């Protein structure tokens, strides 16, 4: 199986492609 | 509905918020966006 | 405003005019001394109590007096 | 009332404590000197005074309170 | 209110509230040359060639400024005028109000603040009584 | 590349441009906030923010407070919120009382006595209607899970 | 050492300066109820007027009604006070309808068609709402009672 | 003991202490 | 906070006027007035 926490963590690290998408595509906006 | 995996409550929040308030939000973000000016 | 008053005592030494953060004193002619000058208080409602000018008072006991009194904003260097 | 049978065994009560913040464990600690409620014992001397003086009722005291009431009014 | 501002980048030290809702001050300084000088709000900035023109909040901090334009600057900068600009739109002119600085006697100033006695001769405040005025100002 | 400039193209005032305070995001995001978003009458703006504040106050009392290990869990927790948004609207129509007495323009219609009023009416009732609705959750949570879930679908 | 002068210096007005009509606490407790208070806008000083009636007329149907006897004690009360709020709505929705359809001025907000429309909604908000927090207050009477006396803390 | 009605009957009275208290300090305000 | 002594209901009423009504309605008039003209 796998841990309640390993989770959790997966979205706080998935939290980092979040932000670096997000200006991302603010700067192709430009 | 029940979950066996980990972290069951998640799904539980987040099919409400990407069915939900992710249409919503983006929708409604778009419709200001697009009528702007 | 504080009220700064200057005295018969004053010897013209032009201290306190220029110990005065705000130069609100400046010296005006008199014939009361050998300098011949006197130390005025005209701008005193920018006067903040600093009291740098009695600091600076050579003559015993004091030329120069500051009194503080209604503080306003000009009085309490308050930039906000 | 009580307080004048045996001065020497009972302690005098000032008021009563009325907070809502009381647990059960102090509700149960400050019921003392002989009470249901919650009280605070008098160390002002207030009861030995008026015991000398010869107050010996609650009726005694209402009056002097109500009489005090008047006089500052 | 005329000149270029320096080259400042910004500071949190500065204007507030207090400088768009009441007096706001203004120093105006000629320099030559161009050079570097410590603001009173923190920091350091560049003098502009010819006229410049640097808004304070309080005239503490601009006669501070002009106190070390004057001393801390072998090529003085004397010709430092301090303006009180308010946001209704007039602007009131402060520090060299007379020609000379206050140190020098202008010979045409008047003589206010000054008492005709020493504090020997101040009057005592059992004297003036419930009158309404404090033991200086009599 | 610098990233930090003066505010609003103005050296002397007292703030920086920082990537935070003066950002693309943080513009389009703070300026658009019921407190600054453009047009709105002072009523739907304060009961946007009433709304936001009375949902967030009953969750405090409500997991942490004197009655959340009794069966009035959930009432506890709105009582005390009711009391925070009552002595909130006190304080919010006292600070119009006080703040728009001498006259003022109209630039901006929240910074005004009549604006403020409404500022306030609508926090009252977005407050308490967030509280309120907030406690209606939390009281039919099986039902909410239930539906959630699919227990009666 | 007189105390009943004429009305504001005007001895020709039909009113007197007595200690109860022209006193100074009137003055400032009368022109401070929200039907007098300055710089309000209509919908605030209605909701304040709502909630102080809404509160008081669920009293006397709980205490005293048809349902006073059962166990639907507070809902008899809670209905009661709901059929007198809305009626003192429309009655008040009506005045505005009637009275202000000739155009006046602006010296009063609330004595013009948009400020009393403004203070009807008012008025409606704050009395139902204030009619549903008696009732709240008084269904639930235990727990109120239990917290103010230390019953769970 | 003492009775229910005492303490509302002293309540009352004290009333009058009340209203002359405030209207002394407010001829003390002038 | 029983009550064994007369009008056990008076502090359940005065207790919360004079620890609220008392002080949210002196500190406001307070603060209407330090801050009026
Ligand atoms: C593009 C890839 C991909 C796809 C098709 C999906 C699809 C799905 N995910 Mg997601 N997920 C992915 C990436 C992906 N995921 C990644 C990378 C993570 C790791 C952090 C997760 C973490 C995750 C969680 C924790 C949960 C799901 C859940 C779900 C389901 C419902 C959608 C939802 O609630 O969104 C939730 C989505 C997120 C929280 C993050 C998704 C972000 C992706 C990367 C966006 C991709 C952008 C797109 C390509 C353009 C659905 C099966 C739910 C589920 O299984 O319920 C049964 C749920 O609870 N996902
Ligand atoms: C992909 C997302 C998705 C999800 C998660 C749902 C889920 C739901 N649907 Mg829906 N549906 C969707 C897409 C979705 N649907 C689409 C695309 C269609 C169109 C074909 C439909 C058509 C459909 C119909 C026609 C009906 C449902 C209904 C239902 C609900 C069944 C249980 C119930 O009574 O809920 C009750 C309702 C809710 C839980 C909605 C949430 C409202 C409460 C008050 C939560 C809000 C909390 C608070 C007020 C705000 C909080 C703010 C927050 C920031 C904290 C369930 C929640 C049924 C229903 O009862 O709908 C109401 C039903 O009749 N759906
Ligand atoms: C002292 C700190 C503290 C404490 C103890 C709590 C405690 C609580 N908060 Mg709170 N909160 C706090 C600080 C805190 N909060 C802060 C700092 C904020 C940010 C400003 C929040 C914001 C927040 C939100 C936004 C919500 C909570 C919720 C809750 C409750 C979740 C646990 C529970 O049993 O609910 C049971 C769990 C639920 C009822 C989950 C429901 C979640 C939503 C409604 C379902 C998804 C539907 C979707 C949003 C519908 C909207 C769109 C639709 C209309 C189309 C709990 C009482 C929830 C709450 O009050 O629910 C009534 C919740 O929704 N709080
Ligand atoms: C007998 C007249 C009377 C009555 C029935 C009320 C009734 C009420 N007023 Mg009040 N008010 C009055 C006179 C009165 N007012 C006076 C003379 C002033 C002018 C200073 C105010 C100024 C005032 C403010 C600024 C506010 C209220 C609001 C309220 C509501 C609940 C809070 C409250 O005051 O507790 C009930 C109070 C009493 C039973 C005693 C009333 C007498 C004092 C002077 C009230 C003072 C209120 C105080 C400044 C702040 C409220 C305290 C409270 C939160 C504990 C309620 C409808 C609040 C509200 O919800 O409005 C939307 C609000 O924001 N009032
Ligand atoms: C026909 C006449 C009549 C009748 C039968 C009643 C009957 C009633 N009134 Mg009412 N009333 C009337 C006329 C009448 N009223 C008049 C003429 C007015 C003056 C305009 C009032 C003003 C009045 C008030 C102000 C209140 C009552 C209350 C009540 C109830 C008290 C008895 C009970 O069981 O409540 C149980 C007893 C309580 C719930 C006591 C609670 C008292 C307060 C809330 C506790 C103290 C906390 C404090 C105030 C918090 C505020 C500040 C905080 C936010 C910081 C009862 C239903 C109370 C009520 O409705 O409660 C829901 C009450 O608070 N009435
Ligand atoms: C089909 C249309 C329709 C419907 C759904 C309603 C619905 C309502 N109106 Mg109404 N209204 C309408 C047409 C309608 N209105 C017309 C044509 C007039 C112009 C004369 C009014 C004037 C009116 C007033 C002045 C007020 C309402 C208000 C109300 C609310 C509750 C009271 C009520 O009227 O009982 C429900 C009524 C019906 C189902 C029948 C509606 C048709 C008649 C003509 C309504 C007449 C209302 C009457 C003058 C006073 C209300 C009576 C009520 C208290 C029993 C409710 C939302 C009141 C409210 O709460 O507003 C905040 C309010 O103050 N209305
Ligand atoms: C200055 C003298 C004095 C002091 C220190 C107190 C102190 C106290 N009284 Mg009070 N009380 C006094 C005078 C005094 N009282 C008088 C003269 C009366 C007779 C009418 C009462 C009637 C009385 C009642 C009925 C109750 C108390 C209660 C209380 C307690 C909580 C406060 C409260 O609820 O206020 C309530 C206060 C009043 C209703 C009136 C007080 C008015 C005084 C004279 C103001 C003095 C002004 C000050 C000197 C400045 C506390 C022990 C409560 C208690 O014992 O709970 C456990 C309570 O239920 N008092
Ligand atoms: C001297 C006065 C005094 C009194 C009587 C209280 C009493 C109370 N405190 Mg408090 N406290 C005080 C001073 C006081 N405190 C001070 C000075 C401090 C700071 C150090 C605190 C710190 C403190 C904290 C941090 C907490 C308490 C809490 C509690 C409450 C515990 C039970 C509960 O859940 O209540 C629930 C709340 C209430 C009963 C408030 C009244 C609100 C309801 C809705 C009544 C209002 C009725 C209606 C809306 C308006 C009626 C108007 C009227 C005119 C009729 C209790 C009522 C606890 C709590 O739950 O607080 C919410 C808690 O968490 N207190
Ligand atoms: C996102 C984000 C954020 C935020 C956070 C959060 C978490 C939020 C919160 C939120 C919230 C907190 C929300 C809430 C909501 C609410 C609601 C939605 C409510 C509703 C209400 C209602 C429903 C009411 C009504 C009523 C009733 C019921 C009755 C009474 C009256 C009235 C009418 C009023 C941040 C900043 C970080 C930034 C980033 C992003
Ligand atoms: C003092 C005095 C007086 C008076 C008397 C009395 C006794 C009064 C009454 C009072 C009252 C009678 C009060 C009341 C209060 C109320 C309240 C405080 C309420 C609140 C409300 C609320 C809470 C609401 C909210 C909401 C909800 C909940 C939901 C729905 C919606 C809404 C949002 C609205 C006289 C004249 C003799 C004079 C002298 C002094
Ligand atoms: S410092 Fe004293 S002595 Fe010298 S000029 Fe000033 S007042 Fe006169
Ligand atoms: S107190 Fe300070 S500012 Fe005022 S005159 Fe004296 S030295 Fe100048
Ligand atoms: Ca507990
Ligand atoms: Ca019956």
């Amino acid at each position: 199986a796998l841990s309640d926490t390993q989770i959790l963590a997966a979205l706080v690290v998935a939290l980092l492609p979040a932000f670096l998408a997000f200006r991302l595509s603010t700067e192709l906006y430009k | 509905m029940d979950g066996s995996y980990a972290a069951s409550y998640l799904p539980w929040i987040l099919i409400p918020m990407v069915g939900w308030l992710f249409p919503a939000v983006t929708m409604g973000l778009l419709f200001i966006h697009i009528e702007s000016e | 405003s504080h009220s700064v008053k200057i005295y018969d005592t004053c010897i013209g030494c032009t201290q306190c005019v220029r110990a005065c953060p705000l130069d609100v004193l400046e010296m005006v002619p008199w014939d009361g001394c050998k300098a011949a000058q006197i130390a005025s208080s005209p701008r005193t409602e920018d006067c903040v109590g600093c009291k740098r000018c009695e600091t600076a008072c050579p003559t015993d006991f004091l030329s120069i007096r500051v009194y503080l009194g209604a503080e306003t904003t000009r009085s309490m260097g308050l930039a906000y | 009332e009580q307080w004048i049978k045996d001065p020497l065994n009972i302690r005098p009560i000032a008021h009563a404590i009325w907070d809502p913040h009381f647990g059960e464990g102090a509700v149960n600690a400050f019921t003392q000197a002989g009470a249901s409620n919650p009280v605070n014992i008098a160390y002002s001397g207030v009861y030995h005074w008026f015991y000398t003086i010869g107050m010996t009722t609650n009726q005694e005291l209402y009056s002097g309170a109500v009489f005090l009431l008047v006089l500052a009014s | 209110l005329s000149g270029q501002p320096p080259k400042f980048g910004g500071s949190t030290g500065g204007l507030l509230s207090k400088a768009n809702r009441e007096e706001k001050y203004a120093i105006t300084w000629t320099s030559a040359s161009e050079q570097v000088f410590e603001m009173p709000t923190g920091g350091a900035a560049i003098m502009n060639e010819g006229e410049n023109l640097l808004y304070l909040a309080r005239k503490e901090q601009c006669l501070a400024l002009g106190t070390q334009l004057r001393t801390k600057f072998k090529p003085k900068i004397q010709d430092y005028k301090i303006y009180r600009v308010y946001p209704s739109g007039e602007v009131q002119y402060l520090h060299p109000a007379d020609g000379v600085f206050p140190e020098k006697v202008n010979e045409g100033r008047e003589a206010q603040g000054t008492k005709t006695r020493r504090i020997g001769q101040n009057p005592e405040p059992v004297t003036i009584k419930f009158s309404g005025k404090a033991p200086y100002e009599v | 590349n610098q990233v930090v400039q003066a505010y609003n193209g103005d050296p002397f005032v007292g703030h920086l441009s920082t990537p935070i305070s003066d950002s693309a995001f943080t513009r389009t995001f703070i300026g658009n906030l019921p407190a600054y978003r453009k047009g709105l009458s002072p009523i739907l703006r304060g009961l946007e923010v009433g709304m936001a504040h009375g949902y967030f106050l009953i969750g405090p009392w409500t997991l942490l407070g004197p009655l959340r290990d009794s069966e009035y869990q959930y009432i506890g927790g709105l009582i005390g919120a009711l009391a925070l948004i009552l002595v909130a609207t006190a304080a919010l129509s006292s600070y119009g009382l006080v703040t728009f007495q001498g006259e003022q323009g109209s630039g901006d219609t929240l910074q005004t006595a009549d604006g403020w009023s409404q500022f306030a009416a609508g926090f009252f009732v977005g407050g308490m209607g967030g509280a309120f609705v907030a406690y209606f959750l939390l009281e039919n949570l099986s039902v909410v899970d239930g539906i959630f879930r699919g227990l009666f679908n």
